[PDB]
């Protein structure tokens, strides 16, 4: 904030909603809850300057789980790997697939 | 500095509390007390200069200078008082305010040791010379030359102010003593030689530097008397005093960096000269012959040699008295025919028998003529100019030519021949326009007994 | 306008520049520039005629196209961070919306259409608080959000701007377009010093306020709104004349002045980082700014115009104007650089 | 057009004031405006001033300097060295470079 | 160092400005400036009008310049601390230099001929 | 415009003028075009075709005082065998200007012009051999 | 003023002035280096404070 009067009169105003590990109701944990912890608690205190090639592989850890351009990149290859048997008459799926 | 900064702040409560017909005896009395103190400034030594604080420093070039800016303050009011009468009394007091406030300025320039100290109060004269050229000219040009001496002038002075805090960033100071002793030299690259054009054009543009001049004959012409007066005698000296301070941190490199400069100087200064000639106005031919006067100062600050340094010092003294004088003295004829027009009033010497004598003081030390300082000063600039390359004693010698033809040219077109016929209001001389000219002639011509006070600092 | 719906109104355009200042969550920053910007679309029509009407439209169609690409880009920085904290933004898209978003708030060039002729169709006291107040709220932001700004991006706005605020001004007779141009002329200097030190942004910015602020004021005490009625004030309240004579030397950054102050600094942040083509290029272009305040010096202060018969009859009135903060507004804006060092309480 | 004042005539201070100094239309402040600048400008600065500088102690020492040469040079001849020598500096002092 | 403090505790350790400081002289000399120019454009005598009035412009200004000076010097207090901090604890990007004297640097000489 | 400037300057000055022609137009052509672009925009046309025709008016005058400079700057270049001298872009700077003067038959303006720009390229010239910044990157 | 007293004035003046120039140039090497690495006071830009975050059991295991 440019103005830090929620730490001066020590209230919280809309804090409570800026990361999604925060405290949620009945304690419902977000989907990339450990990756974000991981990763504030790397970064904490000493500065983005710092936290930007410092704490690099939680963050990208922490980008993969929110947005999973690798996972899907991944999938995509076995996807196209599978069509490419398939057609050729080289692979059949097992029966449990 | 404070012995001297103060009492001239003083003058500000003296103008506005004075009774309403002692504006003038009060603030000119007591800048005239304020001139004789300024004298303890000649405590000068051999090897160091007189440094009083952190702030103010004064040394040899400085102290004329400053005696010479203290000096003036008296003389403008003199000068300004007549034609200001019919002035609103309120509009007289910010008058003489603007007059202070520009002394206030200019002794704080010359005794400023740190040079971004020096670049804010260097800037700072503009605004009370503008608003007393704009709001007491008499003209309609008067407001086109408040508008080219005011962009002439930032155009030059906002590239030194990125230069000056460039060099304080590389060198960690800029006061002027730690300067002395941490200069490193300048080598070549484009680089620097454009850090040294940001540091000279500024102080190029005060002199001014032949070819960027057009600024100067405007403002002369359309100023008040006492703008004129402080315009030619001092304010042009701002880019002198600037550049002999300034040249310390540009070597070698001013070793090429001047030609481009000496030869608009050398070539300027004949050309200023002959424009001289053939004017037809009165205070134009006194602007035009300054251009002339300051091409010599600008040669002898780029050669850069003890006897040139000399030179310019004395020459920047010399020209301030015998220009301020001049302007005054063409202004007394103004005040009659109220026309600056050179040829208008002829023969005048047989109707202001007095006046006549002090324009012929006044054409000889304008020319030169030994052993006024005046002499002084450009002989000095001319023995070092000859060793720096004897050719140039030819340009020398055909200015100091046309230098006299102009300056008896205008003595003889306005003091000789038949008076004009049909001008009947030539009332004899008041005492007034009488003890200013003698206050200006007197003092330069008591210089020459002992010149070495106005010498400078390689004395 | 009933009294106290204005005064509610107005503490309304106040909260909303307050919750940007104090929020660290980017959904309470939109809310704020929402809350603003409602609240002051009805001062802008205060007086009821088609030129507000006008005015107030152009604003609001520029206003709310901005906060949509404003929070476009809280959108896409909470995709590829998964956060809402008020800092640097996580992805170069993200941050030229925002960017773009608070120039077009702004009024920046080439997004500076708008705020001559909004300016020029609202009151005076409205216009105060257009080019004024309304600079708090999106440099609130900038200044948290430098880190990850574009530099070629920021520092084209701040050229832009300052070339157009100068050149746009040389052609205005309106005093409220002039105020505008000058506005834009000196949005550039606070933001082309942003990336180098966010602290003479805010320099730059409070001493801009108290100079426009002193400017409007002695607009507003005369009802002055174009050059020629300007300068009958030498008739009615010489000293007035003297003291816009001063604010206007100041905005032009003539030394000894104030206005000098934040164009120092900001010259000395930049050839501290190795810029030195950037600040030479806009001191000089700032002459501009200078050229057209100068005109209205002369036109106002240093020469006496034409006036007219009936203008006897104001010399038997007093000023009845408010004024507030006038006398201390206009010692600021001018007497202010014998303590420049005091920009430490910024830092 | 319009309504204007025209342009007044030249007062002559003399006709009013025979004796004009030309300082003011008042008599009385014409004639002290004349004397501070006359006992100020002349009497103090112009006579004191050039009595002060024409009295200033050893401007910048060149006296001291003709005496401490003249010192030197007698020592010097008297025990046979040099006058000057060329090197301002003790050559024992300096490291020249290679 | 203390968020959003116009004066943290620490800036106790430091003295406070004299009330002769010389800045704040010219503070206290602005509100002065300011009283006079609000007589002035209310045509009021300016120098006599409403002395109580020009009592308060002076004391205003000084009470708050007061305390700007106070956090100007805890600033700048500050920013030496946080350098020379820095200075000891990365002693190897500030080496000290061994000082060559003048006769044993070479200088190059450029003759103003 | 990042990948034409780098393609201009990676080229040695004095060799393969062909291709520094292209950079150079290219350059052009695209500041043409954005001038273009503003000026319809802001100056409607009165007719579709016109707006072609201030267009290509405007995207050519452009190109050409690019192609121009880039070939008289390393004609200049090759010819004295002075690869990196500022004034070979002095050269090229004034000649755009020319080209701009003839385009809008203003000897006025192609004076100005030859100056300025003039100038304002072996200005550049130098500060790619200095490594003057423009946009200087933060650093203190 | 006699010339010892000027004279040990001025060196006087010359301390305050090479301290000072001293310390200018070591802020400009110190600011370079604070910028560049984020290891000082300076050039400290925010990151997440951790005190947000909960530690708390969840409704699942698996974060
Ligand atoms: C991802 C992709 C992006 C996402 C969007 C995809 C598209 C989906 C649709 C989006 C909505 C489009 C809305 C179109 C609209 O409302 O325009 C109405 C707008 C004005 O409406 P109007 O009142 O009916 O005026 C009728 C005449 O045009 C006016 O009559 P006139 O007498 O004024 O005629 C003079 C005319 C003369 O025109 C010219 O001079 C053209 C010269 C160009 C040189 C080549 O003046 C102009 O047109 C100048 C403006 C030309 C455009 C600026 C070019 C510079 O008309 C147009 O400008 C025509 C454009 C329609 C096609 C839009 C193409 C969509 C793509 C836009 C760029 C996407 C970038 C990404
Ligand atoms: C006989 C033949 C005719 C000779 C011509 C007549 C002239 C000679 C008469 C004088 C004889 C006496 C004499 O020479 O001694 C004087 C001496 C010169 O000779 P001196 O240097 O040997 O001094 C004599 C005294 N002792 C021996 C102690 C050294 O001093 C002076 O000349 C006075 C200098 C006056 C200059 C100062 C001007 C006043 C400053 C006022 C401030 C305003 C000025 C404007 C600002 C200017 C900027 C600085
Ligand atoms: C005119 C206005 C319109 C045009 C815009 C003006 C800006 C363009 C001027 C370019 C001048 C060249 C220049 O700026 O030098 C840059 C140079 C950068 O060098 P740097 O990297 O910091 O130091 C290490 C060197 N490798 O800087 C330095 O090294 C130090 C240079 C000191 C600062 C120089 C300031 C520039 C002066 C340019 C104007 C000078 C001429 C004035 C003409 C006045 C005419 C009345
Ligand atoms: C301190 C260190 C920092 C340095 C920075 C500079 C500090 C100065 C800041 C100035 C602040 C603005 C306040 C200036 C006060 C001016 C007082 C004044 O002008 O007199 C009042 C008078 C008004 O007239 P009135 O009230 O009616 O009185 C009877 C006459 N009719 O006025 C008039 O009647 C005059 C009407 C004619 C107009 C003449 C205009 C030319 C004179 C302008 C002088 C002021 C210029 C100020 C600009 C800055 C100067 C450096
Ligand atoms: C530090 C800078 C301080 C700047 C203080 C500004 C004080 C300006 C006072 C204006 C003169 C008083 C006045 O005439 O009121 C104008 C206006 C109220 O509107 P008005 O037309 O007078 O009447 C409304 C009835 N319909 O009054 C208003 O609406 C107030 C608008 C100004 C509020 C914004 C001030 C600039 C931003 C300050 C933030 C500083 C950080
Ligand atoms: C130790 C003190 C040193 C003085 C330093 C002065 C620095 C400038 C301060 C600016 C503030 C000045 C006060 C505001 C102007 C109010 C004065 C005025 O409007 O008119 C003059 C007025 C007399 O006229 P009247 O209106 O009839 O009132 C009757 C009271 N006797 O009231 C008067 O009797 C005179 C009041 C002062 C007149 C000031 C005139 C304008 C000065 C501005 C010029 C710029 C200042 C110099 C720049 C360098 C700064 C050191
Ligand atoms: C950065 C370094 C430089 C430091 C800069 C410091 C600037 C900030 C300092 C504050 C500036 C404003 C000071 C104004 C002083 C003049 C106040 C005054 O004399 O008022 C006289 C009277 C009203 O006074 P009154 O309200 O009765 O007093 C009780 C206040 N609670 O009635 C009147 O006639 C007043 C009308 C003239 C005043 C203009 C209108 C404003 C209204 C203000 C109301 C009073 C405010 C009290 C100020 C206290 C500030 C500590
Ligand atoms: C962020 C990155 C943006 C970079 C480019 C932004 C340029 C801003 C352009 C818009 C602001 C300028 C508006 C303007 O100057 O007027 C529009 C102008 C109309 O004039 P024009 O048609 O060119 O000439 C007619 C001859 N009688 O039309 C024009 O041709 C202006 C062209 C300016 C291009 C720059
Ligand atoms: C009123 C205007 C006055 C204008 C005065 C004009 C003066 C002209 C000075 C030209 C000399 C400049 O200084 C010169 O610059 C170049 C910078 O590239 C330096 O040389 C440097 O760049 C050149 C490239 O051209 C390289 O070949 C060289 O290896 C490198 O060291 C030279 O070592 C230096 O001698
Ligand atoms: C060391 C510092 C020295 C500072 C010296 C300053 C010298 C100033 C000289 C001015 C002296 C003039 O002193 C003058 O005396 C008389 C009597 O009191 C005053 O009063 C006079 O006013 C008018 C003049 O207009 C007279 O006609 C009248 O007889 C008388 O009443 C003047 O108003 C005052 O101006
Ligand atoms: C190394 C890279 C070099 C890149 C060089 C880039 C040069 C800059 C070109 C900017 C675009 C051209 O600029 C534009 O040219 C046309 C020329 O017709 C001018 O147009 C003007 O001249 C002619 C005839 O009068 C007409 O086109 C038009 O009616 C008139 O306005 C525009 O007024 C000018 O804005
Ligand atoms: C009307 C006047 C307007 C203002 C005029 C101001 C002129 C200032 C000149 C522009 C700055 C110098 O111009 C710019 O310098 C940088 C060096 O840092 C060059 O930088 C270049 O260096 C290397 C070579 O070493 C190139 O391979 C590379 O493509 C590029 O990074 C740019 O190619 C040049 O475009
Ligand atoms: N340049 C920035 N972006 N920040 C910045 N002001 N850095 C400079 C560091 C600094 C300077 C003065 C003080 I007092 C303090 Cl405490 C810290």
């Amino acid at each position: 904030p440019f103005f830090d009067v929620q730490k001066r009169l020590g209230v919280d105003l809309d804090r409570w909603m800026t990361i999604q590990s925060a405290e949620q109701p009945h304690k419902i944990p977000s989907r990339c809850h450990a990756f974000e912890k991981e990763w504030i608690e790397c970064a904490h205190g000493i500065g983005s300057i710092r936290a930007e090639k410092e704490c690099k592989i939680e963050f990208e850890d922490f980008r993969e789980c929110l947005l999973r351009q690798k996972t899907m990149k991944r999938l995509h290859a076995i996807r196209r790997q599978r069509e490419k048997l398939i057609k050729e008459g080289k692979y059949t799926p097992p029966p449990h697939h | 500095m404070l012995k001297y900064i103060i009492p001239t702040i003083m003058l500000m409560p003296l103008t506005w509390l004075s009774k309403n017909n002692m504006i003038w005896v009060n603030s000119t009395a007591h800048s005239l007390l304020i001139s004789f103190t300024s004298l303890l400034l000649m405590n000068q030594f051999g090897d160091n200069s007189l440094n009083f604080s952190l702030l103010f420093f004064s040394d040899s070039l400085s102290t004329p200078l400053l005696i010479l800016t203290m000096w003036l303050l008296p003389l403008m009011l003199m000068a300004s008082q007549h034609h200001l009468s019919k002035e609103n009394l309120t509009r007289k007091k910010l008058f003489i305010t603007m007059l202070i406030s520009l002394q206030l300025f200019l002794i704080m320039t010359f005794t400023a040791m740190e040079l971004i100290l020096f670049y804010i109060l260097f800037e700072a004269t503009l605004v009370p010379t503008l608003i007393i050229i704009t709001r007491w000219g008499n003209q309609t040009e008067r407001l086109n030359a408040g508008l080219y001496f005011l962009f002439y002038t930032l155009a030059g002075s906002l590239p030194l102010l990125v230069a000056l805090i460039y060099i304080q960033n590389t060198v960690g100071s800029l006061n002027f003593l730690m300067l002395q002793y941490w200069v490193q030299p300048v080598h070549n690259s484009w680089s620097n030689v454009f850090m040294w054009l940001a540091c000279m054009m500024a102080f190029m543009v005060k002199m001014p530097l032949y070819g960027l001049h057009l600024w100067l004959p405007k403002a002369h012409v359309e100023a008040p008397i006492a703008g004129s007066m402080v315009l030619a005698a001092v304010l042009l000296k701002l880019g002198g005093y600037g550049m002999l301070r300034i040249t310390l941190i540009l070597n070698p490199m001013t070793d090429f960096m001047a030609y481009p400069f000496i030869m608009l100087s050398l070539w300027g200064m004949i050309m200023t000269s002959s424009i001289c000639l053939r004017q037809t106005d009165l205070k134009s031919l006194i602007a035009y012959s300054s251009v002339s006067h300051m091409a010599l100062v600008i040669v002898a600050i780029l050669i850069q040699t003890p006897w040139s340094y000399m030179g310019a010092t004395a020459l920047m003294i010399a020209h301030g008295l015998t220009s301020s004088m001049l302007f005054c003295l063409a202004n007394s004829n103004y005040e009659r025919i109220h026309s600056r027009t050179m040829i208008l009033a002829r023969g005048l010497q047989t109707l202001l028998p007095l006046m006549a004598t002090w324009w012929l003081l006044a054409s000889l030390t304008n020319l030169a003529l030994p052993p006024t300082i005046n002499l002084i000063g450009e002989l000095f600039v001319v023995m070092s100019t000859f060793s720096w390359s004897n050719i140039t004693i030819i340009l020398m010698g055909v200015n100091m030519v046309i230098t006299a033809l102009y300056s008896l040219y205008m003595l003889i077109m306005t003091q000789r021949g038949k008076y004009t016929y049909h001008i009947n209001n030539i009332s004899p001389s008041f005492t007034r326009e009488n003890a200013l000219m003698s206050l200006h002639i007197l003092p330069l011509l008591l210089l020459t007994l002992n010149p070495k006070i106005i010498l400078g600092p390689l004395y | 306008m009933n009294p106290i719906i204005f005064i509610i109104i107005l503490l309304t355009i106040m909260l909303g520049t307050i919750i940007v200042m104090i929020s660290s969550h980017w959904l309470l920053v939109w809310i704020g520039f929402e809350m603003n910007m409602l609240a002051i679309i009805p001062i802008m029509m205060k007086n009821h005629n088609p030129r507000a009407t006008e005015a107030s439209t152009k604003y609001f169609l520029t206003q709310s196209t901005a906060s949509m690409l404003l929070m476009m880009a809280v959108i896409i920085n909470l995709m590829f961070s998964g956060q809402w904290t008020v800092m640097k933004l996580f992805n170069p898209m993200a941050s030229m919306l925002m960017t773009m978003a608070l120039a077009m708030k702004l009024g920046m060039a080439p997004f500076h259409f708008w705020v001559p002729e909004v300016t020029q169709g609202i009151p005076l006291s409205s216009g105060l608080i257009l080019l004024t107040w309304q600079k708090l709220a999106p440099m609130s932001v900038l200044y948290q959000i430098f880190p990850s700004i574009n530099l070629n991006l920021i520092l084209t706005l701040s050229v832009l701007s300052i070339l157009i605020g100068g050149w746009g001004g040389l052609n205005q007779t309106q005093l409220r377009k002039i105020m505008a141009y000058s506005s834009i002329a000196h949005m550039g200097w606070m933001t082309a010093v942003l990336p180098y030190n966010p602290t003479m942004t805010l320099l730059n910015l409070i001493i801009y306020i108290i100079m426009t602020s002193t400017m409007f004021t002695m607009f507003m005490a005369n009802s002055t709104t174009t050059t020629l009625s300007l300068s009958h004030t030498w008739n009615k309240t010489p000293i007035m004349t003297v003291l816009i004579l001063a604010t206007l030397l100041s905005m032009g950054g003539l030394p000894p002045l104030s206005g000098f102050m934040p164009k120092w600094m900001i010259i000395q942040e930049m050839t501290k980082n190795n810029s030195i083509i950037l600040p030479t290029f806009m001191a000089i272009t700032a002459l501009l700014n200078l050229y057209f305040y100068m005109r209205l010096t002369y036109s106002t202060t240093l020469t006496m115009f034409p006036s007219t018969n009936n203008m006897k009859m104001k010399w038997q009135f007093p000023l009845m104007k408010k004024m507030t903060f006038l006398p201390t507004m206009v010692v600021l804006s001018t007497m202010m650089l014998p303590l420049t060092p005091m920009l430490s309480v910024l830092e | 057009r319009w309504q204007e004042d025209p342009e007044p005539e030249d007062e002559n201070l003399y006709e009013k004031n025979p004796d004009s100094h030309g300082y003011d239309k008042d008599p009385a402040v014409d004639i002290w405006n004349m004397r501070v600048v006359f006992f100020f400008g002349f009497s103090i600065v112009l006579v004191l001033g050039s009595t002060f500088v024409a009295y200033l102690p050893d401007y910048r020492m060149q006296e001291w300097a003709r005496r401490e040469a003249e010192r030197l040079v007698k020592y010097r001849e008297a025990h046979g060295l040099p006058i000057m020598e060329s090197n301002c500096f003790d050559p024992s002092k300096i490291q020249l470079p290679e | 160092r203390a968020t959003f403090q116009f004066l943290p505790d620490e800036a106790r350790s430091l003295p406070p400005p004299k009330l002769t400081d010389p800045r704040l002289a010219f503070v206290g000399f602005l509100g002065y400036c300011s009283g006079l120019i609000d007589n002035a454009i209310r045509r009021r005598p300016v120098l006599l009008a409403g002395l109580h009035r020009q009592l308060l412009y002076i004391t205003s200004f000084v009470f708050v310049g007061y305390y700007l000076l106070k956090r100007q010097d805890y600033m700048y207090a500050v920013r030496d601390h946080d350098m020379f901090s820095y200075i000891k604890s990365h002693p190897e990007d500030f080496p000290e230099k061994d000082k060559k004297t003048y006769g044993e640097v070479f200088e190059e000489f450029h003759p103003v001929r | 415009a990042k990948t034409v400037l780098r393609q201009y300057w990676d080229i040695p000055e004095g060799t393969e003028c062909h291709r520094k022609t292209y950079a150079t137009t290219s350059i052009g052509g695209a500041a043409g075009l954005v001038v273009s672009a503003y000026s319809v925009a802001l100056k409607t046309p009165t007719s579709f075709l016109e707006g072609v025709a201030r267009t290509g008016r405007y995207t050519f005058t452009a190109a050409a005082i690019g192609a121009i400079f880039g070939l008289t700057s390393c004609i200049s270049a090759q010819v004295r065998e002075k690869p990196d001298d500022p004034l070979n872009y002095l050269i090229g700077g004034c000649a755009g200007g020319l080209i701009l003067g003839a385009r809008t038959r203003s000897y006025g303006i192609g004076a100005a012009a030859c100056a300025y720009m003039g100038l304002t390229a072996a200005l550049v010239k130098m500060g790619q051999l200095e490594g003057w910044q423009v946009f200087a990157e933060p650093k203190v | 003023d006699g010339p010892e007293k000027n004279y040990e004035r001025t060196m006087a003046i010359l301390q305050i002035e090479a301290e000072k120039a001293e310390l200018r140039l070591k802020e400009l090497e110190v600011r370079r280096l604070m910028r560049a690495r984020g290891d000082g006071p300076w050039f400290h830009y925010p990151t997440i404070d951790k005190e947000l975050i909960d530690h708390s059991p969840k409704a699942t295991p698996d974060n």
